[PDB]
């Protein structure tokens, strides 16, 4: 079992300084640590601690005696030796010297294997991209136009990835991490022998243990100790450095950044050696200096260089605080840091935001992290009553206006105050909109206005919230159980008290194992006032991983009851009241979110194709808002929300509970410094304690704070008589101040006028935020006339800047998931390469990089095996033949390979049928020369796997090919069944069924064992049936590493299942060996299929042959969709060129036009008019009768009935079967089902953070017209064609290109294409199998609703049906 | 003149109500004593 | 006599306006925990919700 629960491969936990100090003091390891450096650890009686933990001391003493033996000078005390002992942050400029090139062979073999495998596919991949460009444009330089310089192939990419700097360091640290993980696995198993590894390489001695790594370099005479977490950080950071440097070397777009990034790395490494842990302050300052340099080139003189100068001052402060540098030296260092940012395009200055994690993360301490939050909280804060009341009045106005914009335009139940004027009484009586100018005038009556109950909200409205695991704190009585037992044992012994019990319960498991769990009774904890009296309540922080900024270094955890209350309250706010305020533009739909962001950014960009419009953008950081919220400023908003929800007291819980409890930072290796403070309540406001925090916690009650911020923004906009468009998102808010300017004015003067107009609004916003207690400083706010920042992405002059290096810096050699399959890692690499394509990197380079790193990952997994196997025949077969590795890595995932990135994925995010795309890419590789046609014949003639009726319907488009699903998904599913069968909760009483798999198989047979098989329809109907709703609710489980470990513990796997989960990788490789080794003997009719056959025909044949055992030759319909690249035969028209498809017969095309004279980052008047480009079209019902407030079960039943009638027929028996299947989820009679069901015509069959699909640089100027095209598969096909054309236009002018001296035209002819096909469906196919006995959770409200229609609703639907029957 | 005093006492009513609501908000703003919205 | 209350009530109206002015410009201050006294000691506050009506109701 320990061979599944392997130690982490990447960093996922904070680095703790005192853990390293504990491990180096336990073994008496040599060190130059001052007494204060150790903190509380210096007062420990290490003798007793050494006496216990005998094995740990044995290993550490072994490492110490080896260090003393190899380096005799380590005995030299009082630092009379020349050897220097350096903690992590100070070994940055020496990491290149720690190289174990000799006495290390696995990285060498890995590099040679990757090189030899890449060398066999480079020329084929070049031919592949050449053919893609020739098809999509008609010219062979689609991908090389911007760079033609040097065009790096896959061989060049591999050569510069392996021969770069940091390559030797990344091989050395990969070996170190591999050996450390092996030793950790051995120690956990219990070998207790040979757990110390010595490499003793010349000039670099390294000793590896399961707990520490002792690294010594003879060149610098420096010795360092690294814990396992620090080893993972160093190897992640070095991999990121390698990736960033190699991408800068490869891409002509990022080529200017290579030298600047190298000098930045060198300078900050020496700065790290000089200062220590404070260099991350300099790194976080550079994070904002990127934006400061970005705003250094705006037209407005009064805003140019303000942020630049202020950040330079703050960096000088950070460099001179400790007097490490004098003023002259600090100024010189600042100049050196800044000179790497100047004379760069705006895109590159934003892609220098990759360096943030290139220097690792600071060593964290509980006291230092607690000091920051103890000062933001527990601090006196003066607030303005009037400012609070004005923003409360605007809050009421926005709530009323939103409730009017919904609910048929009527005011909420409201009670006017005695001070309300006649005008307010008439506006309430007439139910008219509250204009914001009116609110700003009468703010003393718009406020003091009690909105009564508006929502019938219930805590159990959403079940997904209860099924997500959140960290829960221990009961207050035992709060010291977080700390390591060794450190607290003696201080508890001296107090004559029992040792505190360790706490390991999880919120999810605790909720699952409750016999009596009622969400109403859960909320009664807060509503009744019991939370303010619970002596068990305890909240604590804990160190946050992968953070370098002082703020946000902790996250809080509460008790089970108060976490449940918090999630219930957040769900209540996010579902009913949060919906009512849309003054901001953030929505859950990402597509319309980025459309709104582009529209907001393009306010002031108007061309010449009176008065005009101008925009000045303001960006504010709200990170410290959570600590600065106070009850006295939120109580009125909380009270009105409580009134609207009917709860007497729910939402003002965070501050009230926090002021009465002492918080602390819970780190196992950071016990309290004073050993006499054994109780949390009596603790003082120092060390790791935060006594009576008056503020709130990050994330907790964020909806209320966001709503207050929106109200304040609207109040400030109204006070200044300025139009704005806020986009508040909790961390970063963006405000686009809008003003009217003369059209004839100069661009610089237009922006000056816009800034002058925005000055008053900014002053009002600052005053309002200070009034509600949030002091706005220079760091937080960023005023710019060109760009704003949203979700860590900058919107610069109608574009989203690339920041591709940040994405490439997190492209590592393994996924953090538990199964650790090759498929999961290759899929992760493919996803990151997709991000690279979307962020401006050459699409040709991205394709080559995807292939190269898939090969690299497979070779690494082959030569660095996670688990030892008795038989190495498969691994030797793959290792000794790199051609097999290349064939497997180039094979698409859907066919059993590891190539998870398709050729069409370079342009289209929405792929439709992935099997058709996979077949198209196989054809491309075959015709280029990468693969062979006999590989395709082997795949077609492959013997069908082990598939059931449930597998064809659970995930359509998939083949009956074994091992297609990773072991990670198997572990997630095992954890969800193990938690579901353990559940005893009143909710989920009937969700679990022992024969659920059999019932789902019978239902899938019912839907599929018909005359024609329609996997889309079966998938939809299953997902909207009772069995499918139970599957969905079981899939609501988190499936987290801790949850998976718990499932494996309480429900152990069988021996065969254990072995198959352990050796899934070897079994998968052995399974592929039957297809990627030699030409097998196949049936003869497969000779008809050629590389020239359309991918849709091959997909039809392949799905017919793959599921042959299941379907017995019957066809599969409704699945196939033409591949985007192969469907279109494009043509780019340049100057005197004439389209060759238009000139020869074909006349169907999607016309694209890019005007001439475009100059990005130049005067908007000169370039053609801008517009929001085509970014996609989501779902957009015309039912017989519209039902309002329909339950989820009712909607699911209507969906099921509509899909059933559309697909299988409209006879009376086809209606009876649909009625029964709906009756598995509702209680309607047959007549009202028929009446309420939406139209069974053209069913879409649609079935189920901020990542823009492109930079939208040149796509905002593109004209599109499908006037020469027919136009719901066709709609999706044409949307794909338009997206492909836009991406083609964008890659024609890559980010290096910023101009358009000529006007280009793209035709993209989809006609005369084999792939487009006619559509015939909706025939009558009756069920060849009787309806299965479907068990139904009748009592469960989340699955079945006994009363889905009211009496009035039933009367109305009956009247509608009768009127239609009589009226005709 | 009685109509004048009635019209002015209307303003007295509204300003007194404003003062009352403002003082109620202040009293309910003390974190020391948790408050509950009626119904 | 009714003429006498007419002028005196006008004096009242103005003060009520004035008090409102100052009340509208008051400052809501949060003491915070600057002293850093153990919560045990700082716990001098109601543990019970009180359903008092603010403004309308
Ligand atoms: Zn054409
Ligand atoms: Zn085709």
């Amino acid at each position: 079992l320990n061979e599944i629960l392997l130690p982490e491969v990447h960093l996922n936990s904070p680095i703790v300084r005192y853990k390293l100090f504990y491990y180096i003091l336990h073994g008496q390891l040599p060190n130059d640590l001052e007494p204060d450096d150790l903190g509380p650890l210096a007062n420990q009686n290490w003798k007793a601690i050494r006496a216990e933990e005998s094995q740990v001391h044995a290993r550490l003493k072994q490492i110490r005696v080896e260090l003393i033996a190899r380096i005799p000078s380590l005995r030299w005390t009082r630092s009379q030796r020349e050897i220097a002992i350096l903690i992590w942050p100070r070994i940055l400029p020496i990491l290149q010297a720690y190289d174990l090139r000799q006495s290390m062979q696995l990285p060498t073999v890995w590099e040679k294997l990757t090189q030899s495998t890449v060398n066999l596919i480079s020329d084929g991949l070049e031919r592949v991209v050449l053919h893609i460009s020739n098809q999509l444009t008609g010219k062979p330089n689609l991908f090389t136009r911007s760079r033609a310089y040097s065009i790096p192939s896959t061989r060049e990419l591999s050569q510069i990835w392996f021969n770069n700097e940091w390559s030797g360091s990344v091989k050395t640290w990969l070996m170190i991490k591999y050996r450390m993980r092996q030793l950790i696995t051995n120690q956990k198993t219990g070998e207790l022998t040979d757990l110390v590894t010595i490499v003793d390489t010349r000039s670099t001695l390294c000793i590896i243990t399961p707990e520490l790594v002792a690294l010594y370099s003879s060149e610098h005479k420096a010795l360092t100790y690294l814990t396992f977490e620090m080893v993972l950080m160093v190897t992640d950071m070095l991999e990121g450095r390698l990736n960033v440097s190699s991408l800068c070397t490869a891409s002509h777009y990022l080529s200017p950044l290579k030298k600047r990034i190298e000098v930045l790395l060198t300078l900050v490494d020496d700065l790290a050696l000089l200062m220590g842990d404070k260099v991350y302050g300099i790194v976080s300052s550079l994070e904002s200096f990127v934006y400061a340099q970005l705003q250094y080139g705006d037209p407005v003189i009064d805003i140019k260089g303000t942020f630049y100068g202020f950040i330079c001052n703050e960096i000088l402060d950070l460099l001179t605080e400790d007097n490490i540098f004098t003023e002259e030296e600090a100024n010189k260092v600042l100049l050196d840091l800044t000179s790497q940012f100047d004379n760069l395009s705006p895109d590159l200055t934003a892609e220098l935001l990759c360096i943030m994690r290139l220097w690792g993360h600071p060593t964290l301490t509980a006291s230092q992290a607690a000091s920051k939050v103890r000062e933001s909280m527990c601090a006196p804060k003066v607030l303005d009553f009037q400012t609070i009341m004005k923003t409360l009045a605007f809050f009421h106005a926005i709530l009323i206006n939103g409730y009017r914009r919904s609910h048929n335009g009527i005011w909420p139940p409201t009670t006017l105050h005695g001070n309300a004027p006649k005008s307010l009484i008439e506006m309430r009586h007439d139910n008219s909109e509250l204009k914001y100018e009116y609110v700003l005038k009468n703010w003393k009556s718009i406020s003091m206005l009690r909105i009564h109950k508006c929502f019938d909200a219930s805590p159990d409205e959403d079940l997904s919230i209860f099924m997500k695991d959140k960290a829960i704190s221990c009961p207050r009585q035992d709060w010291m159980g977080v700390f390591r037992r060794s450190l607290i044992k003696q201080r508890y012994r001296d107090a004559n008290r029992p040792l505190p019990q360790p706490f390991n319960r999880r919120l999810l498991l605790n909720f699952l194992e409750d016999d009596r769990f009622d969400p109403i009774k859960e909320l009664e904890y807060v509503t009744s006032g019991e939370y303010l009296r619970d002596p068990e309540f305890c909240a604590s922080y804990s160190l946050k991983e992968k953070e370098i900024k002082a703020t946000g270094r902790i996250f809080a955890k509460m008790t089970k009851r108060m976490r449940s209350c918090q999630v219930i309250a957040e769900s209540l706010l996010a579902n009913h009241a949060g919906k009512l305020m849309r003054e901001n533009g953030v929505v859950l739909d990402q597509l319309k979110l980025t459309k709104s962001l582009l529209t907001m950014n393009q306010i002031g960009i108007i061309s010449e194709h009176g008065f005009e419009i101008a925009a000045c953008f303001l960006t504010t950081d709200l990170t410290k808002y959570c600590l600065n919220w106070r009850y006295q400023v939120i109580i009125p908003f909380a009270r009105t929300l409580n009134s609207m929800y009917g709860i007497p007291h729910l939402f003002e819980w965070i501050h009230l509970r926090l002021m009465r409890s002492t918080l602390y930072v819970g780190d196992p290796f950071n016990p309290p410094s004073d050993p006499t403070q054994l109780d949390l309540d009596t603790a003082l406001n120092d060390d790791i304690f935060i006594v009576s925090p008056r503020g709130g916690i990050e994330g907790l009650c964020q909806k209320l704070w966001t709503m207050i911020s929106i109200s304040t923004i609207i109040l400030s906009a109204t006070e200044a008589n300025t139009r704005v468009m806020s986009m508040v998102q909790g961390d970063n808010q963006a405000i686009a101040i809008t003003t009217r300017v003369v059209r004839s004015l100069s661009h610089s003067e237009k922006k000056e006028q816009a800034y002058k107009a925005s000055k008053l609004f900014f002053e009002r916003l600052r005053a309002n935020n200070h009034g509600i207690g949030h002091h706005l400083k220079e760091q937080e706010t960023i005023l710019s006339s060109d760009f704003f920042i949203y979700s860590k992405r900058v919107f610069y002059k109608g574009r989203i800047l690339t920041q591709a290096l940040k994405n490439v810096s997190k492209m590592c050699l393994t996924a953090d998931i538990l199964g650790d399959c090759s498929q999961a890692s290759c899929s992760n690499l493919a996803t990151t390469v997709m991000r690279l394509t979307e962020n401006g990197v050459e699409k040709d380079l991205c394709y080559f990089l995807n292939a190269f790193m898939t090969i690299r990952q497979l070779c690494y997994d082959l030569v660095f095996p996670q688990t030892k196997s008795l038989s190495q025949d498969i691994t030797n077969a793959y290792l000794n033949h790199p051609i097999l590795i290349s064939r497997l890595c180039l094979l698409p995932s859907q066919l059993g390979g590891l190539n998870f990135l398709s050729c069409s994925r370079l342009f289209n995010r929405n792929i439709g049928d992935p099997l058709v795309s996979a077949i198209a890419d196989v054809k491309r590789l075959i015709k280029a020369g990468c693969l062979d046609i006999w590989v395709l014949y082997n795949i077609l003639g492959r013997r069908p796997g082990k598939g059931k009726w449930s597998t064809l319907a659970a995930d359509p488009y998939t083949l009956n090919i074994d091992y297609l699903v990773p072991s990670t998904t198997f572990l997630k599913k095992h954890a969800q069944y193990t938690l579901m069968e353990r559940s005893v909760n009143p909710m989920l009483r009937g969700v679990f069924s022992e024969n659920a798999a059999e019932e789902e198989e019978e239902l899938a047979q019912y839907l599929l064992d018909r005359e024609v098989v329609m996997p889309r329809v079966a998938h939809v109907i299953l997902a909207q049936s009772s069995c499918g709703r139970r599957k969905q609710i079981q899939g609501y489980l988190d499936s987290t590493r801790t949850i998976i470990r718990y499932s494996l513990e309480v429900r152990p796997l069988s021996a065969k299942k254990l072995n198959t989960v352990i050796e899934y990788n070897l079994l998968y490789l052995s399974y592929n060996l039957e297809i990627i080794e030699k030409p097998n003997i196949v049936q003869p009719f497969l000779n008809a299929i050629n590389v020239d056959t359309c991918s849709i025909d091959i997909a039809r044949s392949l799905r017919k042959l793959s599921w042959a055992t299941l379907l017995n030759g019957r066809p599969i319909e409704g699945l196939e969709t033409p591949d985007p690249i192969e469907l279109v035969h494009g043509c780019l028209i340049i100057g005197s060129d004439e389209c060759e498809h238009c000139s020869s017969g074909d006349d169907k095309f999607t016309w694209f036009f890019l005007p001439k004279g475009i100059r990005l980052d130049d005067d908007p008047a000169s370039n053609p008019p801008i517009r929001v480009p085509y970014i996609g079209s989501k779902t957009d019902v015309a039912s017989m009768a519209y039902i309002k407030g329909a339950s989820v079960s009712l909607k699911s039943a209507l969906r099921l009935a509509g899909v059933y009638i559309w697909a299988f027929g409209d006879t009376e028996e086809s209606w009876q079967d649909a009625y029964e299947l709906a009756s598995t989820r509702v209680n309607l009679t047959l007549e009202q089902l028929q009446s309420l069901t939406p139209l069974p015509t053209s069913a879409n069959l649609v079935h189920r953070k901020f990542t823009p699909a492109s930079s939208y640089a040149f796509s905002s100027f593109v004209h599109i017209s499908n006037d020469c095209q027919i136009l719901t598969d066709s709609n999706l096909i044409y949307q794909q064609v338009m997206i492909t054309g836009l991406a083609l236009i964008e890659t024609w002018n890559n980010p290096p290109i910023n101009f358009s001296v000529y006007e280009t035209t793209l035709h993209l002819h989809t006609g005369s294409s084999c792939c487009i096909r006619p559509v015939e469906s909706c025939v009558v196919n009756p069920p060849l199998l009787p309806v299965p006995l479907i068990n139904v959770p009748q009592m469960n409200k989340f699955v079945y609703d006994p009363e889905p229609l009211s009496l009035l609703e039933m009367e109305k639907i009956e009247d509608i049906a009768y009127q239609t029957r009589i009226g005709g | 003149m009685v109509t004048q005093i009635k019209n002015e006492l209307s303003t007295v009513k509204t300003t007194l109500a404003t003062i009352e609501g403002m003082m109620a908000t202040v009293k309910i703003m003390d974190p020391g004593n948790p408050t509950g919205v009626p119904v």
